[PDB]
RNA sequence: UUAAUUGCGAUAACGAACGAGACCUUAACCUACUAAAUAGUGGUGCUAGCAUUUGCUGGUUAUCCACUUCUUAGAGGGACUAUCGGUUUCAAGCCGAUGGAAGUUUGAGGCAAUAACAGGUCUGUGAUGCCCUUAGACGUUCUGGGCCGCACGCGCGCUACACUGACGGAGCCAGCGAGUCUAACCUUGGCCGAGAGGUCUUGGUAAUCUUGUGAAACUCCGUCGUGCUGGGGAUAGAGCAUUGUAAUUAUUGCUCUUCAACGAGGAAUUCCUAGUAAGCGCAAGUCAUCAGCUUGCGUUGAUUACGUCCCUGCCCUUUGUACACAC
């Protein structure tokens, strides 16, 4: 809240975050509250980050990776389809851009927005093949809420990426409106067709 | 649609042919003392809160 | 107060030390500009036909600035990127000697760099001269 | 002489070693400013050590850091760790215990990478394969 | 480092070396169309001419089109330095000429029947449609030629 | 000859760190009750020397690798000492296993 | 002359060494004793100068035209 | 199938689509109007001089703009 | 994955057999003590005997461990 | 129960040996020890160049002092799944949390039992029985050619199908190596040349010099703009070089030109659980020249599951056998 002067001049954008840790410098973890509980818990916020880079240890045990703030687990399923592994600094600027393109549009919080879009895309009920082979049923069981949170980021993700390809629209730019619009609920989003229709195969074969 | 929310309780085991499925038992978080054992596809634990679009099936999967 | 090139990000010190060599023109471009690739890795000539050399120039000078002897072959590895190779991998491939020794030989000219007895070239006291006044004036602007 | 500690920090391979001694607010990297640190998208990486416990504790403070070795993010790890336990170690030895502890609890609430290395180390390679896991194609006919 | 606008005094497809140029593509991959003028030579070329590099191809006058082909015909008279041609020390007078649209085909075909003629190997391979530069032909190839 | 610097350098390069370490000791303990203005033994970064060959005469089989590796540990001190003495104090007892290479400097 | 010197010593403990059992286990065998005798006769030999173990192998083909192995054993061996 | 070269039609139209746009970018312009990529780079600049749009991100590969306060 | 074999369960066994009053319950001084009452020619042998034989211990305080 | 015939137990068995484990090597910790002009750092005897008035830096160790944090390597220490809780026949153990450099056998390897396979190698061996040949030779050498030959079938791969990109400019960061007087090896710097390369010197038998191997991916700013297009780079032409006695059947490199398929791939199928997969290069082996190969090394760094016996394979128990050259 006061400048304080330092021989190396800290900028004063830069200086202000002292008060509140937000992402990049803008986007603040408050008013970002999962309205869909059962992903509480699984859904990472309530810990600020300054930036979706943090080289953290998410894979040694079972559960950990729903400590991982729901940002950077965004990140790490950006950078895929091989051409693209590794490479996080790419997702990183990706994820920065999407973030901005969702508050241009949609002036509420894009932290917000993306979470929004977790909840709503995460099926609820799958399927299982039972029988040792083609010869065999589907039988419809529940779906735990870690894996809702993991399949909702593959599906947003992987929708964004293929829309992305071979066209004018950048992938900032595709995986904003793909999070927009499963954060709606619209249905022209790839990652709420997926989930409705693993739904509806569900039901169909409990 | 009316989806119910529950609590899990317990980790029966694994079921399924491949072992994919886990068998947990789960109480309702509305209409609580409402107890019933559910398949579920992904790691579960307990305490896990789970959303069933129908509440009257039990699961047959066992051993 | 004091200024060197090291309060300045990278990028807008090359910028505006180019600049600076463009309107100054006394570099001594060779004349070979316009046709060479810079590099045997490259594929296309410099897209800035005209201040690529001026860019390439202040780039060095810099370069010079921070280290302490700097020859053409550690210019040509600095500015040596991957080849494609076509249906076989990359490679690094050092780039042009001749563009590369001819920038030092113009910044010689001008009293940027010196004969450095150990060495190659080295940051001349002109040399830090004019990098630091350019330094001071992109710091305030 | 004046009060000094010099300390570093380690991801892979890189290694910055911070001198920080009694000053008045300098923060270097190199011998440049802080605020010109590279990668630019992960700037905040190393601003994390200043922001985390306030600016006003590297008010009478000098730093100076020199990291090598390891690659672009990995230098920028091992900064923010050499940054944030050069202060924990100079108020260790030269400000009271309570205030260490205080920068250390702030510090590991957040990240504990930025006082302790990642011990995570590259696995040798094995015959039969490009990595340490993966194998090559076999083909059964 | 500047950026400009520009005004819209266009011709489509135009004839050039009888080869039908494109416009809408900048000038330099434009005149990549014509077979003999790759990406370096029409980059050359054109800064040669003083044509300004962000012209489209469809916004050059003719007095530049043929300030360009004048250049692409007789590269060296305007300071283009032969190792940067197509045919350096020509095989039957030793002159240095840069091949264009369809002296590309025909003088491809010369290189094939002297060959051919004096019976030499390469010539050899090219008429039995194999490979020249000593491939492999056991497993590729398969599909064509 | 009668109480002379002479500037010396003894470096000691072996495969065997027992030996070589035994041998620096030596030199070190010959140095001290002597009373002398010595450069500890400084270390040099151990090299190993790999050969990787396939393990199989033929080339029928997995294609299993090995890695033989040769440990050379490199050491050197510096003393000021009169030469008749140390001469005869290090040109005997020298430990097999252990290739010594005294050098006089003008330094 | 004279910057190379060769010297001979007597190896102590002959019976632990399992290059010189070797060489007088073939010296055995060329002069045409059985393959048992002279494989019992140096395990034993090894035996009684305090080894902790010892192991002959005998591999190649043995007044047959196959070819096979027979070991002769005595006492404590590791392997790994 | 796109516009490379600016005409008085579609210049008018920019300047009457342009505003009234919640985000602009080089996609947005190419796509809703017609024109380039190209142009949509020269057009973002263009129109950020005078300030029609307002800069909120300034990268390569990824300009973010939107109406002007 | 941590199962420890008879070797080090056998010499804990014996350890605690003839040198209960000496060893306590904690592993620190009970690998202090492993050094001067046995003679183990490994240090990572010696931490494990140690840490099953304070182990055992802990099992003692709460009721005798059969055999 | 464990990775383990690893154990706890049950018990006509008891106590043992090999194998496993232990061990060894390596990776990670040590502001605690021993020391370093072949590692580094701070002051400065001595300076010195700045912009300034101390921030950035260049220099000398009888052309200085000091020190060991970073590096090195000897000796040691450190983990024993510790502490706490849960659970188990409350045992072996398993799970979670805390702490910790480290808690997946701490990671990875090296070694690795018995019994075998008519597995491969007589084309590694001056290992070798027997057979064949031994002067018009199947010995050896020399010249030339072939091993690469191309209707086609299959396996390991490289490069791609693009904008999460190509291209241009700028930023710009590794670790593992190797290297010549026991002859030309690794090559800085200067000069010339678009380039490949050439040329004159230099340092290094090497923590010293190449080399901070200034690697590539990557970052930023631009150009391009969904068009087989400035994706892709096969095929082919002309020319300049280098290695070598010799380059034609193009050794390889470079320049300009030609600019194919290919728009994500069928039935089928491989590898993989964390600094792993994948991407990216670098050194080494080979080597006069030649890597799209291998062996290592680091750089960037996921997703998913911590499970089961459905498929495949292997092991065990019960069982059937007319099999034991063992389906
Ligand atoms: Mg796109
Ligand atoms: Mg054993
Ligand atoms: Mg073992
Ligand atoms: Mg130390
Ligand atoms: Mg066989
Ligand atoms: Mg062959
Ligand atoms: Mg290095
Ligand atoms: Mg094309
Ligand atoms: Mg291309
Ligand atoms: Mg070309
Ligand atoms: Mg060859
Ligand atoms: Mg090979
Ligand atoms: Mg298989
Ligand atoms: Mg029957």
């Amino acid at each position: 809240f006061t400048p304080v002067v330092l021989a190396t001049p800290i900028p004063e954008e830069v200086q202000q975050a002292q008060t509140e840790i937000k992402l990049f410098n803008k986007w603040s973890f408050e008013e970002v509250e999962v309205k869909d509980a059962s992903l509480v818990d699984y859904v990472q916020v309530r810990q600020p980050i300054f930036v979706a880079h943090t080289a953290g240890r998410y894979a040694n045990k079972r559960f950990r990776k729903a400590q991982c703030p729901i940002i950077e687990r965004l990140t790490n399923s950006l950078m895929m389809n091989g051409r693209n592994n590794g490479k996080k600094l790419k997702a990183v600027r990706i994820i920065k851009h999407t973030l901005d393109i969702i508050n241009v549009l949609t002036d509420q919080n894009p932290i917000q927005v993306v979470v929004d879009a977790i909840t709503n895309t995460g099926p609820r009920e799958d399927t299982t093949r039972v029988g040792g082979g083609g010869a065999a049923r589907r039988q419809a069981v529940d779906v735990s809420p870690l894996r809702r949170v993991n399949q909702a980021i593959a599906l947003l993700t992987i929708g964004a990426r293929e829309a992305a390809f071979r066209n004018i629209k950048t992938i900032a730019e595709t995986l904003a409106e793909e999070l927009i619009n499963a954060a709606k609920g619209s249905s022209t989003s790839y990652a709420i067709k997926k989930k409705d229709e693993l739904e509806r195969v569900a039901k169909s074969n409990r | 649609t009316p989806v119910t929310l529950a609590k899990v309780i317990k980790v029966l085991g694994r079921t399924g042919s491949r072992g994919g499925v886990t068998q947990v038992r789960v109480e309702f978080l509305e209409d609580t003392s409402r107890t019933i054992v559910r398949n579920v596809k992904g790691p579960v634990r307990e305490n896990d809160i789970l959303v069933l679009m129908e509440s009257e099936r039990e699961a047959r999967r066992l051993r | 107060p004091g200024v060197s090139v090291r309060d300045v990000a990278a990028q807008d010190f090359i910028n505006a030390y180019a600049s600076f060599l463009q309107r100054q023109g006394k570099l001594e471009v060779p004349g070979y500009v316009d046709i060479v690739k810079t590099s045997s890795g490259n594929e296309m000539p410099p897209q800035d036909a005209e201040g690529w050399f001026y860019k390439r120039a202040a780039s060095v000078a810099r370069h010079i600035y921070m280290r302490k002897q700097v020859g053409v072959g550690k210019l040509n590895k600095l500015y040596g990127g991957a080849k494609s190779r076509g249906v076989r991998p990359y490679k690094h491939i050092d780039a042009s000697g001749s563009i590369n020794r001819k920038v030092l030989q113009a910044l010689e000219k001008i009293g940027i760099v010196e004969i450095s007895p150990k060495g190659g070239r080295r940051i001349s006291e002109n040399g830090q001269r004019d990098l630091d006044r350019i330094a001071a004036q992109t710091l305030e602007e | 002489a004046v009060p000094s500690v010099q300390t570093f920090g380690k991801k892979k391979s890189a290694t910055a070693v911070a001198h920080v001694k009694a000053g008045k607010g300098l923060i270097k990297v190199n011998g440049s400013p802080i605020t010109l640190v590279e990668p630019e998208i992960l700037r905040f990486k190393v601003y994390e050590p200043l922001l985390l416990v306030g600016l006003d504790k590297f008010s009478n403070i000098d730093i100076r850091v020199r990291v090598t070795g390891g690659g672009h993010v990995s230098q920028v790890y091992a900064i923010r760790q050499a940054i944030a336990k050069g202060l924990v170690a100079y108020h260790q030895k030269y400000v009271d215990e309570q205030s260490k502890n205080e920068l250390k609890k702030a510090f590991t609430s957040y990240d504990r990478t930025l006082l302790i290395a990642d011990s995570r180390r590259p696995e040798p390679k094995k015959f039969g394969g490009k990595g340490a896991r993966s194998r090559f194609q076999k083909s059964y006919r | 480092s500047l950026v400009v606008q520009e005004q819209g005094s266009f011709q489509h497809i135009l004839r050039l070396l009888n080869t039908n140029v494109d416009g809408n593509i900048k000038i330099v991959y434009a005149l990549t169309t014509i077979k003999g003028v790759g990406r370096r030579y029409s980059n050359l070329v054109c800064k040669k001419a003083d044509v300004d590099l962000h012209k489209r191809a469809g916004e050059l006058t003719q007095e530049e089109l043929e300030r360009i082909v004048q250049i692409m015909q007789n590269p060296t008279h305007y300071k283009i330095p032969a190792w940067f041609l197509n045919r350096q020390n020509d095989i039957t007078d030793g002159k240095d000429y840069h091949t264009l649209a369809n002296n590309v085909e025909s003088k491809l075909r010369d290189d094939l029947e002297r060959l051919k003629k004096i019976r030499a190997h390469r010539g050899i391979r090219h008429f039995w449609g194999l490979r020249v530069r000593g491939q492999h032909t056991k497993t590729t190839g398969r599909r064509r030629a | 000859q009668q109480q002379q610097i002479i500037k010396i350098r003894i470096t000691l390069t072996s495969t065997k760190v027992k030996q070589l370490e035994n041998v620096s000791s030596n030199i070190v303990k010959n140095a001290e009750q002597h009373n002398l203005v010595k450069k500890g033994p400084v270390r040099l970064p151990t090299k190993v020397l790999k050969i990787s060959t396939r393990k199989t005469p033929n080339g029928e089989g997995s294609k299993t690798w090995e890695t033989y590796e040769m440990r050379i540990h490199k050491r050197y001190i510096d003393l000021e000492a009169p030469v008749q003495i140390v001469k005869r104090i290090t040109q005997i007892t020298i430990e097999p296993g252990v290739d010594v290479e005294v050098v006089v400097a003008s330094n | 002359p004279g910057t190379i010197v060769l010297y001979a010593e007597r190896v102590q403990d002959r019976g632990l060494s399992a290059v010189a059992q070797a060489e007088s286990m073939k010296f055995k065998l060329l002069n045409g004793l059985a393959i048992r005798r002279a494989a019992y006769g140096v395990v034993r030999y090894v035996m009684e100068s305090g080894a902790k173990g010892c192991e002959v192998v005998v591999s190649g083909k043995l007044r047959a035209a196959r070819a096979k192995a027979m070991k002769f054993a005595d006492g404590f061996l590791i392997h790994s | 199938q796109h516009a490379v070269i600016l005409d008085q039609e579609k210049y008018d139209r920019i300047l009457k689509e342009v505003p009234t746009y919640r985000y602009v970018s080089v996609s947005v312009l190419v796509d809703r109007l017609k024109i380039g990529g190209s142009l949509a780079r020269i057009a973002l600049r263009h129109l950020e001089k005078e300030g029609i749009i307002k800069p909120i991100s300034k990268h390569s590969k990824q300009a973010i703009y939107t109406r002007a306060t | 994955g941590r199962v420890r074999t008879k070797t080090v369960k056998r010499a804990s066994k014996a350890l605690i057999e003839r040198y209960y009053p000496k060893l306590t319950l904690d592993f620190q001084t009970n690998k202090r003590l492993c050094d001067e009452i046995a003679t183990i020619q490994s240090k990572r042998l010696r931490n494990k005997i140690a840490g099953y034989t304070t182990h055992l211990m802990k099992r003692i305080q709460k009721g005798p461990v059969r055999g």
